[PDB]
RNA sequence: UCCAUUGCGACAACGAGCGAGACCCCGGCCGCGGGCGCCGCGGGACGGCCCGCGGCAGCGGGAGGACGGCGGGGCGAUAGCAGGUCUGUGAUGCCCUCAGACGCCCUGGGCCGCACGCGCGCUACACUGGCGGGGCCAGCCGGCGCCCGCCAGGACGCGCGGAGCCCCCGCCGUGGCCGGGACCGCGGGCUGGAACGCCCCCGCGCACCAGGAAUGUCUUGUAGGCGCCCGCCCCCACCGCG
């Protein structure tokens, strides 16, 4: 099911080309868990993302 | 003067060193002499003897330098001499970056 | 390939007009695909259909003539 | 056609009181207002008839922003020379707005017409300079170079 | 002003029809089998082309006001590009003999005057251009 | 737009796309050089109809021809209004909203599925609708305008027939598989 | 994206350590006017002079707002 | 009688003083206001290289020619008096006309 | 609407649907070197108008067509301009090649060796020959 | 930290210098004057201001304003490369020829010869088009008139004078077709002492229906589309520089 999840902070982009940004997403529509979610495309804080498969969390571990 | 001095076969370093002195005495802060060719050898080389600091680029270079090119002739072949003299005190103005702050 | 009409519609022309009138809107090229007329023929018969006033040209352009039947409301 | 004494040479007498300009993309326009019946003409052609027929709305934006009262008394004569078709419609809009501003410039009311027009459309009052760049050797354009054969 | 208020192309098409009925121009024999311009390889299919062109030359002369410019200047106004070449396309002027044969015909009918150099709209002709514009206005 | 179709009640229904969409700041006719290429996200503040009219001017040929494009989306808009009895701009906002694909498998060899930003979905939705028309406006009888409008109506519904919808679903397809 | 060169920084710092009283903390133009005096300092060009003045208005704010 | 005067200077600075001198000598003879002819730009673009080897770098050489408009209503001897009076700076174009 | 199908002029097949100007655009390929309406369409064209055109094409300098607008302009046999189509273009092109073969000429040798005659770069753009 | 040996901070370094930058050329803006000609001289922008963050250098947003944070150029250190040019020259060594000259002129040919491979281009593949009847706006910056001629051009005098694209309206109608114009055959001009050059008119109607491995250049007035000018020119640009 599509879920609504806004950015909490826009972290530095990885992807080896800098293309995919890192964003933290709190399901404003529910329990608000701030899981990190990788994003392709220009993004700024508070841009809602409608997808949230929720079977994946981003990797920002160094 | 250098090209004709070089003809009498004086030392090439001494020639430049004497010319370098008379420009600095006349006031030029920057003096540059480069003689290039088959000097004392069958191979090409360039011998830069320089006394002082010379600007080498930009609009000041156009009005604050005195580059003069002459082509000496020699039995070995042409050994052109190039002399560039830089005067910050050109009396036409000041160096664009020279802040007097006195 | 496509059928060049040769402006051949005679007895068939009246039924061709009947379908065009039934359709809510018509464009010069829409007829040519739906019934294989040249789009040039489509302008020919459409000029007669608008002459009656069956259709109303929303807009005329050198290439696109947009017609919606003013009638068919009844 | 380029910034000559053409600005005032077109009209002798019939003195216009308010002068205004609108210039973008080398297309320069000089607008002269006699404040008569409010009608606007550009290059001898009435503003309601503009050669691009879709771009009559772009030209009639200053007029669309304010009410009929502002243009009820402002008679504008405009003269656009040079540039191009689209640079001429863009120029017209800038000149008409300089003309309304010049009518109410002394009062603080100049601010009202500058805010309303600019908020609806930027460059209605201002003129974006964006001039053309210069071809450099090794290319057919400023940002375009010829295809490199090897490597 | 008057004709200038009228869309020039609308005025040109309507006046060309009037000139034919009014007997102005009376197209020559060569104009039926000729293609205007060194750029255009196809003749006009209008069949009233020498009248539509003749509204363009006299109304453009009205636009001259006092210029007294010639036939080549008008030919440039109706010019377009030559194609059909591997080399890129370049603008080629209109054929002068057609343009010469309408400006001379207009002056011959006294609708134009040869003051100096080329031609400017004659006062007798000036009424004609304004007259038709007034008919278009209503 | 074209002295018609006011955006009085025209609005987005998808929240994320609404943040990057313009349904209010529209100058009369889809023109005006506002330098919406400047800064970063100036696209959001740019009239969607201009964004659509700018997409049409592409693939060489019609390059830079905004006026021809402006009158072409005007011809398509009138076709849209007449076919659906609906303000074209409302159908347009829905068409470019549904078309944008929410899941794309970039490389991140292997590929990984990554969520798509609302701006990218806004730009892909406009782009796909034009290409869906451009491809179906080649050696065919229907004019570019009739395809652009055909594409728009199905895209609002979500019907796969629209090239934009099929590409969106194929994008989200290879994304699900390469999760 | 504007980082000053040593010459601009050095000239500006002599201007502040000497004519601190002439300079004003937030306005570049008053500081530019002090640079324009010429008796205080010789500044060749308009851009060079503006850069020395601009750093000197930041320096003026900074020296009032704590030691520099 | 009014005499046309045209001055052509390659260097703007060298003609700049000449135009200032032109007013300060012919003020009594009512010299015309100094309209400046639009610059005539003589431009030559030449390949920098003696050969054609290397990248095709181009050396652009430009000589800008400046001209000023002057008219003096004075006697035949009086123009000659101003011609001697005006500041003489080398390499300048001097024009006496009717 | 009145329609007629294919017609034949000078042993060519003519499509009735196309406009008369397009219908005649090629006669036997080598044909298009009038009194009828050119927009009527080949099917709409009458037998009588075609007969007038048949006279026009056979004798062009009889109805106001010019000398310049002719296919041939100075001949090599009569010295006079004429309009020839169908087999005659083929017979005169053969005759013109045969005249170029007759005497030795650069025009003769190239037409045989199939090299472009009057053309320039045979080095890089005659490939596939 | 910058973009930058750009800075800041600390230190067996302490002071410099050259390159960077600065300057310069243009532009957009605002005055002061001048007139045959919009062109002479100045100011205007500096990371100043606001807010956060950092010793700091500065960083990222805002504003205010033509213009905002390396324009769009020129000049480009040091040390070099046996890179290229002796065929640009009264630059030149060594060298070669030198009176049947490797001197110079005069004539005719060649560089443009073509089974083929490749590099830079130009025109295509159509209807977001061809057709072509009108409207109409350029900039580096600039001449026309009158007749004769389908044109091409020409005669005759004089100082003059401006695109395409696009815009509207027809038309053709998805057909290698009304796309494309390569080749060919008659002619009509031009330039020169001479075509073997170019231009034009009637023909003629090749591939080509979107291009494989590969690849090439680009981020605002930018790519692309679209015209025009000059250079070298007797003629001639699918070229170069603009």
């Amino acid at each position: 099911e599509p879920i609504n999840a806004r950015v909490i902070e826009v972290l530095g982009r990885t992807s080896s080309r800098g293309g995919i940004t890192q964003v933290k997403v709190e399901f404003m529509t529910g329990e608000k868990r701030q899981i990190i979610r990788n994003v392709i495309g220009p993004v700024r804080k508070d841009d809602i993302l409608v997808l949230m498969e929720s079977e994946r969390e981003a990797r920002r571990l160094r | 003067n250098l090209r004709a001095k070089l003809e009498e076969a004086m030392p090439i370093r001494r020639a430049a060193y004497s010319i370098i002195r008379t420009a600095m005495r006349a006031g030029a802060a920057g003096c540059e002499v480069i003689v290039a060719g088959k000097l004392r050898a069958q191979r090409a080389r360039a011998n830069k003897f320089k006394e002082g600091c010379l600007i080498s680029t930009g609009h000041p270079k156009r009005i604050f330098l005195a580059e003069a090119t002459r082509h000496i002739k020699m039995r070995q072949g042409v050994i052109g001499v190039k002399v560039r003299i830089y005067n910050p005190n050109i009396r036409g103005a000041v160096m664009p970056d020279k802040i007097e702050i006195g | 390939v496509d059928y060049p009409t040769l402006f051949a519609d005679e007895a068939a022309m009246n039924e061709a007009l009947k379908f065009i009138k039934n359709s809510k809107c018509i464009t010069h090229t829409q007829i040519c695909e739906r019934l294989r007329v040249s789009v040039a023929l489509a302008k020919r018969v459409m000029r007669q259909l608008v002459k009656s006033g069956d259709f109303a040209i929303v807009s005329k352009s050198s290439r696109m003539t947009i017609f919606k039947n003013m009638t068919k409301k009844e | 056609d380029l910034l000559e004494r053409n600005d005032i040479e077109v009209r002798e007498r019939d003195k216009y009181t308010v002068h205004t300009l609108g210039k973008k993309k080398n297309s320069v326009a000089v607008a002269f207002v006699k404040a008569g019946k409010g009608d606007i003409l550009v290059n001898n052609v009435p503003l309601a008839l503009v050669r691009p027929e879709i771009l009559r709305t772009k030209v009639s934006e200053p007029i669309m922003i304010l009410g009929e009262s502002l243009f009820k008394g402002l008679d504008m004569n405009i003269k656009v020379a040079g540039g191009g078709h689209v640079s001429q419609i863009y120029a017209v809009r800038q000149a008409i707005s300089r003309g309304v501003l010049a009518s109410v410039k002394d009062e603080a009311a100049r601010s009202e017409l500058r805010a309303k027009l600019v908020s609806y459309d930027r460059q209605l009052v201002v003129s974006d300079p964006r001039r053309c760049e210069a071809k450099k050797f090794g290319g057919r354009g400023a940002r375009a170079r010829r295809q490199k054969s090897y490597r | 002003s008057s004709v200038t208020r009228v869309p020039a192309d609308v005025f040109i098409n309507s006046f060309a029809a009037h000139l034919k009925n009014r007997g102005i121009i009376k197209c020559p024999a060569f104009t039926d089998y000729v293609k205007t311009g060194v750029s255009r390889q196809y003749a006009p299919r209008d069949a009233d082309w020498f009248y539509i062109k003749a509204a363009s030359v006299i109304r453009h002369f009205y636009i001259s006001g006092s210029h007294s410019i010639g036939v080549a200047g008008l030919a440039r106004k109706y010019s377009s590009l030559q194609k059909g070449k591997t080399t890129p396309h370049h603008t080629k002027r209109a054929s002068c003999k057609v343009i010469r044969s309408i400006v001379s015909q207009f002056l011959g009918q006294k609708l134009l005057i040869a003051g100096e150099r080329g031609r400017h709209i004659s006062p007798n002709g000036r009424k004609m251009v304004e007259d038709f514009a007034e008919g278009l206005q209503k | 737009l074209f002295n018609k179709w006011p955006l009085t009640d025209v609005k987005c229904q998808d929240e994320s796309l609404e943040a990057y969409i313009s349904i209010d700041n529209h100058s009369f006719v889809p023109h005006s050089a506002g330098r919406w290429s400047a800064k970063r996200f100036r696209k959001a503040k740019c009239p969607v109809v201009e964004r659509l009219t700018n997409s049409l001017m592409m693939h060489g040929r019609n390059s830079g021809k905004k006026l021809m494009a402006m009158k072409t989306v005007g011809e398509a808009f009138e076709l849209i209004n007449l076919y659906t009895g609906k303000n074209p701009v409302q159908v347009l906002v829905d068409a470019v909203a549904n078309s944008g694909p929410r899941e794309d498998s970039c490389r991140i060899v292997r590929r990984q599925s990554v969520d798509v930003s609302p701006l990218r979905r806004v730009n892909i939705g406009i782009y796909n609708i034009a290409t869906g028309a451009r491809k179906a406006a080649f050696r065919k009888v229907r004019p570019f305008a009739e395809c652009l409008a055909e594409e728009i109506m199905n895209a609002a519904a979500g019907a796969d027939k629209s090239y934009a919808i099929s590409q969106r679903n194929s994008v989200e397809r290879i994304a699900v598989s390469n999760r | 994206g504007k980082v000053r060169t040593k010459t601009i920084k050095r000239a500006a710092r002599k201007i502040v350590e000497n004519n601190y009283e002439s300079l004003k903390p937030k306005d570049f133009q008053n500081n530019k006017a002090i640079c324009s005096k010429r008796n205080v300092a010789i500044i060749p060009s308009k851009r060079l002079r503006n850069k020395v003045a601009g750093y000197v208005t930041t320096l003026m704010n900074r020296v009032v707002k704590g030691p520099v | 009688q009014k005499y046309t005067i045209i001055v052509v200077g390659k260097d703007l600075k060298l003609v700049e003083r000449y135009v200032k001198s032109i007013v300060k000598e012919g003020r009594a003879f009512g010299i015309s206001g100094p309209c400046r002819a639009p610059v005539r730009r003589l431009t030559i673009t030449t390949r920098k290289s003696p050969c054609g080897e290397g990248t095709n770098t181009w050396h652009r050489f430009e000589l800008r020619m400046y001209k000023r408009t002057f008219w003096v209503t004075c006697g035949g001897n009086d123009i000659s008096t101003i011609l001697s009076k005006t500041v003489v700076i080398p390499g300048i174009q001097v024009t006496v006309e009717v | 609407n009145d329609y007629r199908d294919l017609l034949r002029m000078f042993n060519t097949n003519i499509q009735g649907k196309v406009v008369l100007e397009c219908a005649l655009v090629g006669i036997k390929g080598i044909g298009r070197r009038a009194n009828i309406d050119v927009h009527k369409r080949a099917g709409e064209l009458t037998a009588a108008e075609e007969d007038a055109l048949m006279k026009v094409l056979e004798d062009p300098l009889s109805h106001g067509i010019p000398a310049w607008m002719l296919n041939r302009n100075n001949d090599f046999e009569s010295g006079k301009d004429m309009h020839i189509l169908v087999n005659t273009i083929a017979s005169t092109h053969r005759a013109d090649l045969e005249r170029l073969r007759k005497t030795r000429c650069e025009r003769g040798v190239r037409h045989h060796h199939n090299l472009k005659v009057r053309g320039q770069h045979t080095k890089s753009t005659g490939r596939r020959g």
